[PDB]
C-alpha cells in the first residue's frame, strides 16, 4: 500500500499496535532462555519458564 | 552541522526492513 | 494546522498544544494566524484529549495486580477503538475538500465528548480506592446501570 | 539487481558479489543507487549462498572413496532440490509486479536460512576425519536425533 492513500508515521505505528505489544513479551520470555552451562539445565530452566510465564497470564 | 534531509515515505519504508525525529525512532530501535 | 490538531488529539503534544502534568493538553497563547475566538473551542476540544493520554498512560503503565485490573485494560481498549477509527476518517475528509473549517473537525467528534468524561471517573475509583481481584466486577457492573445509552 | 541476485544465490559470483576463496560469498563495497543499510541483510543472505556453493562444489568433487560416499552426494542433492525449486519461484513473482523489494526476497528463502547451518557440519565431520566406510551410516544417524523437525 505505499507503491501503490495517504500514509504517514503516526499511522503505520498506531496500526502496528497489537503487534508491538506481543513483541514486548518475547523480550522478556526469551530473556531467562540466553541469560543461562551442561546440556540439561539450559533446556530445563528453559522450558519451565515457560510454563511459569503462562500461568501469570492466566 | 550538515543533515542528509532525508524524505518523509522514505522512513517508513527503513523502519519496515528494522521489523521528536530522534525521539520517535528512538522507540522503534528500542524494537 | 488540521493534521497538526489531529495529531494532538491521538497522543502527540507539541508547540502549538503544550501538555502539563497536571491540568492537560492546552492551547500555549493567542497565535496571530488564527483568530482569538477560537482559543476557546480547542480548550474545549482538549478536554477529550486529556482523556484519551491519561488513558493509555494508564493502559500502558498496567497500574495493583491481578488478571481482572489486566483484562479490564485489555477491553478498555476495544471501546477506545472507535475513537480511534473515527479519527483516521477526519484527514481523509479534510483532503478532499480544503475549506473545512476547524468547526466541522469539533462537530465530527461529537459522540466521544459525551462518552469520555463519564468512562473517566471508573477508571478514577480504580486508582483511588486500591480496587484488587474480583471486586471490579461489580464497581463496574454499579456504573453499568446508568441512564446515558452510549454508555 | 534482482535478477543480478537471484544468480549469486545459484552459485554464479559477479562484480556486486565477489568469491573470496576462505571466506565465501560478500557485497563488494558501499553502491551509491541502493541504501547504505541493505550492505547489512545481503551479508545475512549471503551466509546462505556460501554453503550451495561449498555444497556444489564438494558434491561434484566426490571427495576418500566408497560407495557409502557416492551415494551420500546421489542423496545429498536431493534434499537440496526445494532449495532451487524455491529460488526458480522468486524470479515469477518479480516478473509479476515490479514493486517487490529485497525485503520480500530474503523472506522467501526462511526455511533455508536455518537448515543449511544445521547440515553444514555434517558434511565437515566427514571431509575432517576421513569417515571410511558404512561408518558414514551412524555419523549420519548420531545427528538424526536432532530436535529441529525440518533437519
Amino acid at each position: 500500500c505505499i507503491i501503490n492513500t495517504t500514509i504517514t508515521l503516526a499511522i503505520v505505528v498506531d496500526k502496528l499496535a497489537p503487534r508491538l505489544s506481543q513483541l514486548k513479551v518475547l523480550h522478556k520470555v526469551f530473556s531467562t532462555g540466553v541469560a543461562e552451562t551442561r546440556n540439561v539445565v539450559r533446556a530445563s530452566h528453559l522450558l519451565n519458564t515457560l510454563y511459569k510465564a503462562i500461568l501469570e497470564y492466566d | 552541522d550538515d543533515r542528509v534531509l532525508v524524505t518523509e515515505t522514505q522512513v517508513i519504508r527503513e523502519t519496515l526492513w528494522l521489523l521528536c525525529l530522534r525521539s520517535v525512532l528512538e522507540q522503534i530501535a528500542a524494537y | 494546522m488540521i493534521h497538526e490538531l489531529l495529531l494532538a488529539l491521538s497522543g502527540y503534544p507539541g508547540s502549538i498544544f503544550t501538555w502539563n502534568k497536571r491540568s492537560g493538553l492546552q492551547v500555549s497563547q493567542d497565535f496571530p494566524f488564527l483568530h482569538p475566538s477560537e482559543t476557546s473551542v480547542l480548550n474545549r476540544l482538549c478536554r477529550l484529549g486529556t482523556d484519551y493520554i491519561r488513558f493509555t498512560e494508564f493502559i500502558e503503565q498496567y497500574t495493583l495486580h491481578g488478571i481482572y485490573l489486566r483484562a479490564f485494560c485489555t477491553g478498555l481498549d476495544s471501546v477506545l477503538q472507535p475513537y480511534r477509527q473515527a479519527l483516521l476518517d477526519l484527514e481523509q475528509e479534510f483532503l478532499g475538500d480544503p475549506h473545512l473549517s476547524i468547526s466541522h473537525v469539533n462537530y465530527f467528534l461529537d459522540q466521544f465528548q459525551l462518552l469520555f468524561p463519564s468512562v473517566m471517573v471508573v477508571v478514577e475509583q480504580i486508582k483511588s480506592q486500591k480496587i484488587h481481584g474480583c471486586q471490579i466486577l461489580e464497581t463496574v457492573y454499579k456504573h453499568s446501570c446508568g441512564g446515558l445509552p452510549p454508555v
